[PDB]
């Protein structure tokens, strides 16, 4: 029945602030922290992200980690900002340097007790606390290291919570930052270990829509995190608003997850926008339900059709006929039948909201669990092994404490992630 | 005297009682205040000094929302805020959850309502605990329920209303899991137990009532008629006849074999007009199509080890025998060697009652037939398969595993089972 | 012939054809009651026979309504036995499972410091 | 000279009622005892110090109503309280029952009520024995009865009035079981044993007496009768019979034939216009006619060694040898070797006394016959082949076993029961 | 005297219809208060009536239930309130169709406390000539605790004589399953502890009722109407005065030639319908060969097919011992197979001069025939359905009992059809 929040790095903190700007919006929450919205359903579930304080007035509950004043700064001096309470503000001035090493052993850890402290605060006024949700940048210091760093921590602390991850995975065509694969392949470790489940978010597709579907040239980061918040206000939609369901980070986990080590999701949207663009031509009910089992809408870089799901949910959002979602939602699959593992009966299942989000008159959200997502993780080990191969950039972290098999260790228990997805994969009933 | 307790286990188990109860107040004229403006409903309702007639049941959740909606709903004083139970941690559609972790930190306060309310029994018949199949609550907590009341009430009458799971209604990838290991626990400790099939209830609303988009309410105004008809024997004294105990002696002929299939009839709803009205003959034929059975199976392949006729309101012997005189005839009712060819008919005086703005409409004369088929075993062998399938991956099973639950318990129960299949077939042997 | 006269009677043989032969011929107190206490003696015994064979379904019916108190009493005992395995059972592995996964983190804990130490082994 | 007539069971209880009944009308004594106005009748009346005449008559039931219905009627003041001896249960149609079980129990206060009435005797001759055959009580007790006073009265005599069963008067399945061992076990001890075949007073109450449905008061008016046809010589200042003992001689030659065969004259009704009265030759001819007889067994096939035609009222003895001297003419009529063709008749000139209004015919003549005939074994094989069948396959045996006895006693009277009918062949030569 | 113990819905029901029967022929109006026309009534009224003195009168009934329920039919009842409140002697856990509930567990609990109304009502007797058990044979209370009762009785009054008015079972009316094995149990009882036994099948009464009474819907009320009729009937010589004269154990002694077979088969003439319509006397032969006529009996079996051991017949009404006998002795010559020729005068007649209610003549007839053993083979075979299978075993092993007590039930039952043959193939 609560989540607490915890944004880390420089993509943590800039995801995090426009979720929490979408999400309050769609909770009707004015910059300064005071409810103004119409409909009583919105106050119904706001106990999860929020905090109850005096004047009434409303604070998300959320911890600000950084190793660098930088996008602390820019989140204060933004449109939200003074919302956050400024005591949860843990910002450092180090500056991982885009460093794993540098995040989770070394100039990370001085910082990881103080961010505790804070997130011990933020679990002990608390009804129920659910479980922890991490914003985090995957290729990064202080979001892949000192945000792995603070699971594990967290982790040992309270088992007995649910542990999400937001984790945006790098693309080549987003950074050169050359070493990237080495806190993308360090972080995945962790990842694969110690979170009940993460939500895979693809800088690589995330630049495709914005440039091959949105059309927009030259995409800005303000273009990418609008699509992060589209789907993460998707993914929470029945954690926060009311519906038939019960609203669990548990029952998804427990019904999403058939294996452990396996709960990276593939999310998706539909309709694909362009960011603060007013819409205009509304989408049916067949447009969404295709629209979000095509590759061209997933967060991450995968073709779903290559792979086979384990397990699906699918969010519609705002006022329409379930009986043509319903009509639609098995066309999709009685369909596209190879496409879902017959040893998980009824492995398809669909969420409705009536409350939509702001300019849009229908959504749909997608979480997946197909096998599919190890085109993520090989194109990752590539990118390592290629560097790797020839001991590239590695006295960074060497130096850095640091030891050369450690990396080793992450490659190959990397490379058994995929192989374990491909194992599902070909699995069958017979 | 005769006293007898309803025990309402989450969920499906809370809002069927509700629907019961409503029905129960209509019946027997009493009003949401315990107040009402034959002595024979004091088995189910106790009168206090002030008149007040509150119900012998206990309503438990392991977490909040269902019963709060119960706390202050419609009938919010016709009952004890000690005789509604609730946690706050759910079973997480968890079976290990609602049996072991989240369920033995309120059995103990659960178990001293049932000896509260026990105390106030002069000749306590038995128990009747409506529960889930598939939910972790109404599986988990509900099994360690009934162990710990075949312990404190020893070789006390245990009665289940069991709901079957349907993918059509609702579900979660693990509900064939909790609805195996569930049936196994109970076994030894239930004494008959009536099985629904959400599908076979759904199919009835569609169908009859005409409802393309069944609610859950729409299905339980529907399965407390249903439950209804069943205990109408025991809160009516009608010379007529009325005699439940004594069916259940037909009804379980070895002690592992007490699945009777409930076959309601009339299903019609409040539209029809001039449609006035089936004879007896005519709904006495309605319990013989296997499209108003409460569980989906078929019995015209399926052998017969009783039948009983549980008639309500205009019912002359008369025409009941004319009606079993053709029936006889119908070459599909087939019975074993070792069982006689009868059926036990009771007839009760009060009219089906119905809800104030309900779906269905006032029925003259209603039926409910209970009989033991060997057909039933194709609801276990329709729930085995799906779990053999996640079962053979060991999907999800991690969940229940991660709660304490051994590796062996999954395959335990499944013997059990598998068991209980043979036994149906051994039985049918003629 | 003649027999005799009275006051209010009177007799006499009346001969016809006499025999054709002259000739003719061709309790105790104990013993009683030796008899009748023999008799009662029987009389007592197979109605004392009775009771016997009345006073030995008296107690199967006193051993049948026991097996009943025993046949659900030692199922208590196997329901609240099983419980109690079940609860240790899980109460155990549950604990197993959480202590097992704190024992990674903290060995994953000590590494970290190692770690600061193979930075400051090399500065 | 002192008599006790004792009465075991309802028919010789019931019997004895219609008895004392003539009796007391006989003799004129009031149902309260007094009669106002040659002494013999005190033979059988014990006057008390009230000069009431207290006859000397110990009635026995082992279950209350029949001895309550004396207590009931008119002649309830002529009895003593203590001579009428009623039990609660009675020997329900079990012999066992009356001799071993509530036999047992009774005896010993039956026999002091006969001790008492016998502690008023300058010479008790011996007992008048009234009872049934197929009764549990008339057959189960009186022959114990017999057994202790046999012992108690050795050397007295016993004078068995026995009521022989027949089926169309209310027989019992189980009487012809009673008759045997009762007659195995009353032999030794009776000295004169008189059958009166229910069979035969049935029919007489019809035929001659025109009644279809005989009552049992109908039929004991006749008994009675015939009862003191037999005791009139010992009750008056007669001839013949004026001793118990003259009975026991003059019919009982061999010892265990000590069943004499009774004939009756003249078997008259009352709602019939009345015409001239019958005569000497008229009722002797009757007498030999089995029309009128008491046990049904053809006297015409079967040797004598006995008979007495005892008379009374208006006769004379020329004309009762008369009509002596008619039947010796063409009838011929059997006797064995050893025993003289001819009978001791006796003529008791007192009127034959009917009851005031009852179905009987107020005669001023009338006869009686006692007769020794070996006809009479014809009778006992009639019962000892109803006994033969049933105790072959032991039908019945379990509820006298159940009672005390021993399954060897129904052999042992049917071994006695079948020596007396080679005693019978011995002798009917 | 004769003390009259009602078991079960059945027995109580059954009871409560012979107390209301004979309470007309006697003039006890449902008050308690005699007004009868002749004392006739009056003279044997001591063997069922007691007095309050008063004058009023009270039945020589013991009620027993192991619920509540019938004994409140009864208090509801017309002549209910001429019973002795203190002889209502019930429980509330109704004993459930369960033989080993009312015989042991449930049945138990509440003998000791009805076997003290027996020991009192015994007491205001001179001498008692037994007990007389109205009980159902495929219950619980009736068919378990009247015989647990029995037992109970025999050994307490070893003397007096067990006689029971036993209404065996059918599928044709109970749908309840578990019947043939209440019936077995409670025959095994009855085979070793009554003297006389009524045997009474309910496929005969709802037979009756139906073919020959041509009554569509059965009730119960009619299939009872049967029965009180033939309880009047038979003891028509214990409450009336005539040239009989007889008890309970002179019945037996006459009626029962070996032990065990001591099951009776009622007759009645004639079969008349409850309500309508009185009209029309009987013939003295119609009376007689409709009587000794298998559509005529309380039992369902063929008189043809066995052989009678003994025959008791109580004709009632005005009517000639002449006509009656000539008939009886024409059936007996014409019918000579049918009955032991090893028991001679085997038949026995009775003639009272008082009718029933209503019809003027009747004939209550009672045979000790061979032919019984197809009525205990009907239950015997209806059994063993369930036993070689061992259903619905499970309800009677949780009382507390064993498989053993049901394969001796039977086993002594197969004893008693075996025992029942060897007379019916028996000839001098
Ligand atoms: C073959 C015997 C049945 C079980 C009867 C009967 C029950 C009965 O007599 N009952 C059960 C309540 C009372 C009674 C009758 O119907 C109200 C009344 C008129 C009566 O006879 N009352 C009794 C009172 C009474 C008797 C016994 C016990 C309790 C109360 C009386 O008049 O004295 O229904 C009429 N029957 C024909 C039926 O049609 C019943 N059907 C069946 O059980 C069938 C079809 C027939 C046997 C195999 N299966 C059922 C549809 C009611
Ligand atoms: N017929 C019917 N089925 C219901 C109802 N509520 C839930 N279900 C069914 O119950 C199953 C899910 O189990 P639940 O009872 O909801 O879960 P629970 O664990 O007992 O309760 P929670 O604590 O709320 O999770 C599915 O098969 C549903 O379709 C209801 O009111 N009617
Ligand atoms: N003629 C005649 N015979 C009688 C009389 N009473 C009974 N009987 C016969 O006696 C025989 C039965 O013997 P009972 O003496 O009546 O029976 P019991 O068992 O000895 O005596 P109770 O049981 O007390 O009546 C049958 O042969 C009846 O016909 C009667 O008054 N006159
Ligand atoms: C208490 O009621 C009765 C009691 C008895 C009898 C009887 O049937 C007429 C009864 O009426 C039903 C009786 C029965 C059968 C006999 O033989 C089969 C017999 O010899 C003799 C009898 C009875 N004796 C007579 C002479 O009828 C005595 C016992
Ligand atoms: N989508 C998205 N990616 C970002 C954003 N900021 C940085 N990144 C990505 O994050 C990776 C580097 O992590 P960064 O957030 O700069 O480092 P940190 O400050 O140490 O957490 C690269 O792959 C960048 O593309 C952002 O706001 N949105
Ligand atoms: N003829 C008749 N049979 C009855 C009556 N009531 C019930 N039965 C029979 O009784 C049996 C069931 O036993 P019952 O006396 O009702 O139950 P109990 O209370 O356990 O003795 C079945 O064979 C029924 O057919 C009745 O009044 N008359
Ligand atoms: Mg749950
Ligand atoms: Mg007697």
């Amino acid at each position: 029945r609560e989540i607490v929040h915890i944004q880390a790095g420089q993509c943590g903190n800039q995801i995090g602030a426009k979720f929490w700007e979408v999400i309050s919006d769609e909770h009707g929450i004015d910059p300064t922290g005071s409810y103004h919205g119409d409909s009583d359903l919105q106050l119904e579930r706001i106990n999860v992200y929020y905090n109850e304080a005096t004047g009434n007035k409303y604070v998300p509950r959320a911890i600000l980690v950084d190793l660098e004043p930088g996008t602390m700064d820019s989140v204060r001096s933004g449109p939200f900002g003074q919302i956050f309470r400024p005591d949860n503000f843990v910002f450092g001035q180090s500056g991982a340097g885009n460093n794993w090493a540098k995040g989770h052993y070394t100039e990370g850890a001085e910082l990881v007790d103080s961010v505790l402290d804070v997130v011990r605060k933020e679990s002990e006024s608390c009804d129920c606390l659910q479980g922890f949700q991490l914003t985090h940048s995957l290729g990064g210091g202080t979001g892949s290291g000192m945000g792995t760093l603070l699971i594990s921590k967290i982790r040992e602390e309270y088992p007995d919570r649910i542990m999400n991850t937001f984790s945006v995975m790098p693309s080549p065509k987003v950074s050169d930052t050359v070493v990237e694969p080495y806190n993308a392949t360090l972080s995945v470790h962790q990842l694969v270990e110690n979170t009940d489940e993460t939500y895979s978010i693809d800088n690589e597709a995330l630049y495709d829509i914005c440039f091959r579907t949105l059309k927009l040239t030259t995409p800005t980061y303000g273009d990418l995190n609008h699509l992060v918040s589209a789907t993460m206000s998707g993914v929470t939609t029945c954690l926060r608003f009311p519906g038939q369901l019960n609203a669990d980070l548990r029952k998804l986990a427990v019904n999403m997850v058939p294996f452990p080590r396996l709960h990276f999701f593939m999310p998706g949207f539909a309709p694909l926008t362009s960011r603060g663009s007013q819409q205009y031509r509304a989408l049916t009910v067949p447009e969404l339900t295709q629209q979000m089992f095509d590759s061209k809408n997933m967060m991450a870089a995968c073709d779903p059709r290559h792979g086979r799901y384990l397990t699906v949910a699918a969010v519609f959002r705002g006022r329409m006929s379930m009986k043509e979602v319903d009509e639609q939602m098995l066309n999709v699959q009685n369909k596209n039948s190879s496409y879902f593992v017959e040893w998980i009966p009824n492995n398809v299942k669909t969420a409705v909201c009536d409350i939509p989000p702001r300019g849009l008159k229908m959504s749909a959200t997608f979480i997946g669990n197909s096998t599919a997502i190890q085109e993520l993780f090989k194109r990752i080990s590539e990118q390592f092994t290629a560097m790797f191969r020839r001991k590239a950039f590695l006295h960074w972290y060497t130096g850095e404490g640091m030891d050369e098999m450690e990396f080793t260790e992450a490659e190959s228990n990397m490379n058994d992630l995929v192989s374990e997805y491909q194992q599902y994969q070909d699995a069958t009933a017979d | 005297m005769r006293e007898c307790i309803s025990i309402h286990v989450g969920q499906a188990g809370v809002q069927i009682g509700n629907a019961c109860w409503e029905l129960y107040c209509l019946e027997h004229g009493i009003q949401p205040d315990g107040q009402m403006p034959d002595d024979s409903f004091n088995t189910f309702f106790s009168e206090t000094g002030a008149g007040k007639h509150v119900p012998r049941a206990v309503f438990v959740d392991l977490e909040p929302t269902v019963i709060d909606e119960v706390r202050t709903g419609t009938y919010r004083q016709l009952f004890h805020p000690e005789q509604l139970i609730t946690g706050k941690e759910d079973a997480a559609n968890n079976y290990a959850r609602g049996h072991y972790t989240i369920g033995k930190e309120i059995i103990d306060l659960v178990l001293d309502r049932i000896r509260k309310l026990a105390d106030q029994c002069t000749g306590l018949q038995g128990f009747l605990v409506f529960h889930s199949f598939g939910g972790g609550t109404g599986s988990g907590f509900t099994s360690l329920l009934m162990e710990r009341l075949s312990v404190d009430y020893g070789k006390k009458s245990k009665l289940e209303f069991s709901i079957y799971p349907a993918p059509q209604v609702s579900t979660a990838v693990v509900e064939p899991y909790n609805s195996i290991l569930t049936t196994h626990t109970t076994l030894e400790h239930s004494d008959c137990a009536f099985m629904v099939d959400n599908e076979a209830i759904y199919d009835i609303c569609r169908r009859n009532l005409d409802i393309e988009r069944p609610t859950y309410t729409n299905l339980n105004r529907l399965i407390g008629q249903i439950v209804s008809s069943i205990t109408a024997s025991l809160r009516f004294d009608g010379a007529l006849n009325v005699d439940l105990t004594e069916f259940q002696t037909n009804l379980v002929p070895y002690p592992r074999i007490h699945f009777p299939l409930a076959t309601y009839a009339p299903v019609i709803s409040a539209e029809k007009a001039y449609h006035e009205q089936l004879s007896v003959a005519e709904i006495t034929n309605a319990c013989f199509e296997p499209a108003n059975q409460m569980v989906k199976c078929d019995p015209r392949h399926g052998k017969y080890m009783a039948c009983c006729l549980l008639y309500r309101g205009d019912v002359v012997p008369k025409d009941v025998n004319a009606a079993i005189a053709t029936i006889k005839t119908k070459r599909t009712i087939q019975f074993v060697d070792w069982c006689p060819t009868g059926f036990k008919v009771g007839i009760n005086y009060q009219p089906p009652t119905v809800v104030p703005g309900g779906d269905l409409a006032k029925v003259q004369r209603a039926v409910c037939m209970l009989s033991n088929t060997t057909a039933i075993a194709e609801a276990w062998a329709r729930l085995d398969h799906k779990f053999d399938l996640m079962y053979a991956k060991r999907a999800f099973v991690h969940w229940y595993v991660g709660e304490g639950m051994e590796e062996g318990e999954f395959s335990e129960a499944r013997e059990d089972m598998a068991a209980l299949e043979k036994d149906y077939e051994e039985v049918g042997v003629d | 012939i003649e027999l005799n006269k009275a006051t209010s009677g009177q007799s006499w043989e009346v001969i016809l054809k006499p025999p054709s032969f002259d000739g003719v011929p061709e309790p105790s107190l104990e013993e009683i009651q030796k008899k009748l206490e023999a008799a009662e003696e029987r009389r007592k015994y197979q109605e004392a026979e009775l009771l016997k064979h009345l006073a030995e379904k008296r107690e199967h019916e006193r051993e049948v309504i026991q097996k009943a108190i025993e046949e659900n009493n030692n199922f208590i005992k196997m329901a609240k036995e099983k419980l109690a395995q079940k609860m240790e059972s899980n109460k155990e592995n549950r604990e197993a499972h959480l202590a097992a996964m704190l024992e990674r983190l903290q060995e994953k804990d000590k590494h970290a410091e190692e770690v600061r130490k193979n930075k400051e082994l090399k500065e």
